[PDB]
């Protein structure tokens, strides 16, 4: 549709010149056989040779252009709709990578994704080639039909009148070989599938001894398929022998016209010449320029899947106030809206303080961790951070504002030095990347590497470890130097020291006092020791207060302690 | 490379029956060939006619010949495609009969080793591609090769010099086209691994874009893929340019001939050695023959790299069965008699794992004999070996005081059937499925083994009586009436050792009872499993199995 117009007309300024170019190419190579017949009858005419050398050099000179034309154009081309290919594959990804949580909720759809992209790339390769080779010949097919029609209009109407009873009367012919084609195809189908019946059941076929039996029946359907494949046989015969003689007889009858017009003296020997090898040229280039649009269809029908594909808050504060309150926080995930996973869930965390979540697994914490980072919209209620609403902030505020590690957090595929650092805009100090990589308890295992913080991880964390995997994670978001913190599993599998390490980030940093920090986690070192100790279930809290006072009140914090 | 060879020669050896039809089709791409190529030298032949003094009776001569020999020429290329394709299908149709007649003879272990829907897809799609492979192949090289000797014939024929001066221009175009080869191939490895390393980061943003927008924001994974393309952009146009320099020079060197060819036909157009006719077929001929003479050189390439689809199929074909060597023994009297001593079996598939030691029981023709004890589903793999499907790891099963490996296998199975866990059927017709392994038997013979098997029930009330139809692998068929058509099944063969496995675990024991008050039950030996003791009510001898060992 216009969608690939709109998309090619950045490149008009050179695409206008490109096409002066092919029209140049295809006037200029023509001159070989119109220079051959008129110099055959200067030489039968007793010609000078003064008019002959200066028609050789051209010719020459003619098609030498015609050739450096051509290379030109095509490079020309090719530089521009190689530049507008990499231009759109970039904003494909851009576009797929710009869809919300809820699109990308389900992880395996990650498949199509992988693929998509790469499809539309090949796609635009496909289109590419043959955009360019349709355009071609088709200004050529035209220029050949101009100096024909400027040759002999009586007898080029013959050679235009017969195109095509030559080209549809083989389409036309065909359809019969492919319904032959389509049965024989389906017997086969049947005669495999009554073979893979026999052989499935290989234990009861060898407890009765039957193997001629079956052997037998698939005999029996190869020969009821053989007489589908002499029919079959009998109709590609024809069909060869009809594409054979329509273009075949067509040369005859145009000899026989140019002989009639010549004996009645309208056209003389060299201009049958001419013709001759026109029309020969003019029959290859309509040939291959027909077999170019079903490629060229089925390329634009799978880019508007493409682009149908492709169709599917600015909050800047100084600083933080570290405060995060709930009213009525309802979440429901868009693929199951039916269960909400939260149901008014009412936890604040002032700065300066821990908030321990205690619940059974599966009860909705994910969901109020990705409420907190913005990530997916609750389905009822408000969240305020500092008692302003969390997708009313900028998303790169938020994400340099507030930071988290994941409950399975994984190593960025690149080198460790940086993979400590993803996202960053800025550019951490060597020192500030020492210091982070001390306090988080991960210059241990950052140390053990040959080549230091610098040496390549491999994809998903194959290099390293899983608790320096969380060892860089915690790193990652200490040097992120975020107000709010939702610790979730940080050091659930770490060491012992991850976890002491975690734990006096936690309390005894000299930042705890001015940053805000929710856990989430199964340190139960750690839960008793929080400020605030929150029990959570079925979306809906049960208990809150201390360790202390949780274990009084007799709640489902005390159950679950004890 | 010599793999190829001889999968080659194996494929030929397989085409050998098919010698008359490529014989034929041989000659009639040589007739096609013949008579394609003369019209050109009609043309030429035409065109010197109408120059001059005109002649009617020659030129109306040279027409009519024209048109019989196109008429020809089409009618020999037809046949010769119809034979073609008609090779091609009878090949088709005789390497899957072939391929089925080969793994039909394979062992259990090579069925449970493989999938089913592997060999579903060899035998539907590999054969063809094989199949696909001769008679293409044949017919491109055979007829490059015929048109290039006539062509270069009829450029003989019309002028040596100008012969010489064509052949002056091919090496330089062949060394011109390996060249370029070489240098596209190189390009092409480096395009491969920059597109596989900028599809690495949009597999790592698909795999993490969790994590990607915990932290951070798309637009540092965004641009990081923006400069992958880049480099991956850059190289693609270096191939592109290369091409394009490839084309222009293989373009100028054409003209280059082409100018060369015609400025010595003009001369010889002063000599008076050729005419204008003969310089436009040579031009035609000169235009035609360079496709051939380059797919000449290409068929050897495409071909071995074509001929890997057949390594499948040749290796499914040429596996050696382990079965033993067939046996010879078939007495017409059976004693009924069946013992095992001392034997140990373990599945090839997964050795290493006895699910028997040194099993050891007799069996007798006046006396049951029942199985008991769920044996962790052990109990199978003693029945599988009773009727020759395996072969013992240790000691020997003998039936009369002969292995049970050396009786016919038409005739053991047709003395000696079992019963199923899980029934299982075949689509065609409810007669069928019942005399199931016979090759003629009368159908009266077939409905007596449903009466005693209580299945007559539904005999009357479903149509066409036993002449009916059942959906593939039973689908209009309960699990009752599975398990009754097995049992009339095995009932029909009047069988000596009757294994029955769970038989009134499923259905009325009323069943079970006639069938051990049957005929088959009478004077032979039958031996019962159960997973309970209730089958103890009628048996004689009852041994326990469980973690593979007798009582």
């Amino acid at each position: 549709v216009r969608r690939l117009l709109g998309c090619l007309g950045s490149e008009t300024r050179r695409l206008s010149l490109f096409l002066v170019l092919v029209v140049l190419s295809s006037l200029g190579e023509m001159a070989i056989p119109f220079f051959t017949g008129r110099l055959t009858d200067w030489i039968l005419q007793d010609g000078s040779a003064d008019t002959f050398t200066r028609n050789l050099t051209l010719m020459s000179i003619l098609t030498i252009a015609s050739a450096v034309l051509e290379f030109v154009g095509d490079g020309i081309y090719n530089n521009t709709m190689g530049h507008v290919h990499s231009h759109l594959q970039g904003e494909v990804f851009g576009a797929v990578l710009r869809q919300e949580t809820e699109f990308f909720q389900q992880n395996q759809t990650g498949n199509i994704m992988s693929r998509v992209t790469e499809d539309t790339s090949t796609l635009s390769d496909s289109l590419s080639e043959n955009l360019s080779l349709f355009l071609w010949y088709l200004v050529r097919g035209l220029c050949l039909l101009g100096i024909m029609l400027w040759g002999s209009v009586s007898l080029t109407m013959v050679t235009l009148i017969t195109l095509p009873l030559l080209f549809l009367l083989p389409k036309k012919v065909g359809k019969w070989y492919q319904l032959l084609e389509v049965q024989v195809r389906e017997s086969l189908a049947k005669s495999s599938q009554v073979a893979i019946e026999a052989l499935s059941a290989m234990p009861t076929v060898r407890s009765f001894a039957n193997e001629e039996g079956e052997a037998q029946k698939f005999r029996e359907k190869l020969q009821e398929i053989k007489t589908l494949n002499q029919k079959e046989a009998v109709a590609y015969a024809v069909n060869s022998w009809t594409t054979s003689i329509s273009g075949m007889l067509l040369k005859v009858g145009i000899l026989y016209i140019g002989g009639q017009l010549v004996t009645s003296g309208a056209v003389s020997s060299g201009n049958l010449v001419t013709f001759v090898l026109y029309q020969m040229q003019f029959t290859q280039a309509v040939e291959v320029l027909l077999s170019i649009y079903p490629r060229v269809q089925k390329a634009v029908g799978s880019s508007e899947k493409i682009f149908e594909y492709l169709d599917r808050g600015l909050l800047t504060p100084l600083h933080l106030e570290g405060l995060v309150q709930f009213q009525d926080v309802s979440f429901a995930y868009p693929n199951r809206p039916d269960v909400l996973v939260l149901q008014g869930l009412t936890f604040t965390l002032r700065p300066g303080e821990v908030t321990a979540l205690v619940g059974p697994n599966g009860s909705g914490k994910s969901t109020v961790a990705a409420l907190l980072q913005n990530l997916y919209q609750p389905t009822g209620g408000q969240l305020l951070l500092d008692g302003k609403p969390l997708p009313q902030y900028e998303h790169r505020y938020l994400h340099r504002q507030v930071a988290a590690v994941g409950q399975e957090p994984q190593v960025f595929g690149r080198s460790l030095q940086e993979n400590i650092a993803y996202g960053l805009t800025q550019k951490p100090t060597m020192e500030e990347i020492t210091a982070a990589a001390v306090k988080s308890g991960a210059h241990s295992f950052i140390s053990g590497l040959p080549q230091g913080y610098d040496t390549e991880v491999d994809e998903a964390g194959s290099q390293l470890s899983g608790g320096q995997r969380q060892a860089v994670a915690l790193a990652r978001a200490l040097i992120r130097k975020p107000c709010v913190l939702i610790l979730d599993d940080a050091t659930s599998a770490l060491d012992a020291n991850s976890q002491l390490q975690v734990e006096q980030l936690l309390y005894e940093s000299p930042e705890r006092y001015s940053r805000s920090v929710l856990l989430i986690t199964q340190h139960l070192s750690l839960v008793e020791q929080a400020d605030h100790i929150l029990f959570l279930e079925g979306g809906a809290i049960r208990e809150g207060g201390t360790h202390q006072q949780l274990m009084e009140k007799k709640g489902c914090y005390w159950a679950m302690v004890q | 490379q010599v793999n190829n060879k001889v999968l080659m020669w194996r494929l030929l050896k397989l085409s050998r029956p098919d010698l008359p039809l490529l014989v034929a089709a041989f000659f009639f791409l040589v007739l096609a060939v013949l008579g394609e190529t003369l019209i050109p030298h009609y043309s030429g032949r035409v065109i010197d006619i109408l120059g001059g003094d005109f002649d009617p009776h020659a030129f109306a001569s040279a027409i009519f010949f024209m048109c019989l020999f196109s008429f020809g020429s089409s009618l020999s290329a037809g046949c010769r495609g119809g034979c073609f394709t008609y090779t091609m299908s009878r090949i088709n149709l005789r390497i899957r009969e072939q391929l089925f007649s080969s793994l039909l003879r394979q062992d259990l272990g090579f069925f449970q080793e493989t999938k089913t829907g592997e060999l579903n897809s060899r035998l539907s799609s590999d054969t063809t591609l094989m199949s696909n492979w001769l008679p293409l192949n044949a017919n491109v090289l055979l007829r490059s090769l015929v048109k290039v000797v006539g062509l270069y014939g009829f450029m003989l024929s019309i002028s040596p010099r100008l012969t010489l001066l064509s052949l002056l221009h091919m090496p330089f175009t062949i060394a011109a086209e390996k060249v370029y080869n070489t240098r596209h191939q190189e390009v092409l490895r480096e395009i491969q691994d920059a597109v596989a390393r900028a599809g690495q980061v949009v597999r790592e943003a698909v795999g993490g874009l969790q994590t990607v927008r915990s932290f951070g924001a798309e637009e540092h994974e965004v641009c990081r893929y923006k400069e992958a393309l880049e480099q991956c952009r850059q190289l693609y146009w270096r191939r592109d340019l290369e091409r394009a320099l490839y084309l222009l020079v293989r373009r100028v060197l054409h003209l280059g001939v082409q100018m060369l060819m015609l400025s010595c036909g003009l001369q010889q157009m002063q000599d008076g050695e050729l005419t204008q006719g003969s310089l436009l077929s040579f031009m035609i001929y000169q235009e035609s023959v360079g496709s051939y003479v380059q797919t000449l050189v290409y068929i050897y390439g495409d071909m071995l790299s074509n001929v890997g689809a057949a390594e499948k199929v040749f290796s499914y074909m040429d596996r050696q069965p382990n079965l033993p060597s067939p046996g010879t023994l078939a007495p017409t009297t059976l004693q009924g008699v069946v013992k095992f001593q001392d034997v140990s079996f373990a599945y090839p598939n997964r050795p290493d794992r006895p699910v028997l030691k040194g099993l050891t029981f007799t069996l007798r023709p006046g006396e049951v004999t029942a199985l008991v004890g769920p044996n962790g589903s052990g109990k199978s793999t003693v029945a599988a070996l009773l009727q020759n499907l395996y072969q013992p790891t240790g000691g020997q099963v003998l039936l009369d005081e002969k292995p049970i490996s050396q009786y016919e296998h038409c005739y053991l199975h047709s003395q000696v059937v079992s019963v199923g866990q899980e029934p299982v059927l075949f689509s065609g017709s409810v007669r069928n499925n019942i005399a199931y392994g016979l090759q003629s038997c009368e159908d009266d013979k077939v409905m007596a083994a449903a009466q005693a098997a209580h299945a007559d029930d539904f005999i009357q009330e479903m149509e066409h009586g036993i002449y009916t139809d059942v959906g593939e692998k039973g689908s209009q068929l309960a699990a009752g009436q599975k398990q009754r058509l097995a049992i009339a099944r095995a009932l029909v063969r009047d069988p000596r050792v009757l294994i029955l496995d769970e038989a009134t675990s499923a259905l009325d024991v009323q069943c079970e009872q006639a069938l051990q008050d049957w005929n088959s039950r009478g004077d032979r030996t039958v031996l019962v499993i159960a997973h309970r003791l209730q089958t103890v009510q009628r048996a004689h001898q009852i041994l326990v199995l469980q973690e593979g060992k007798l009582q």
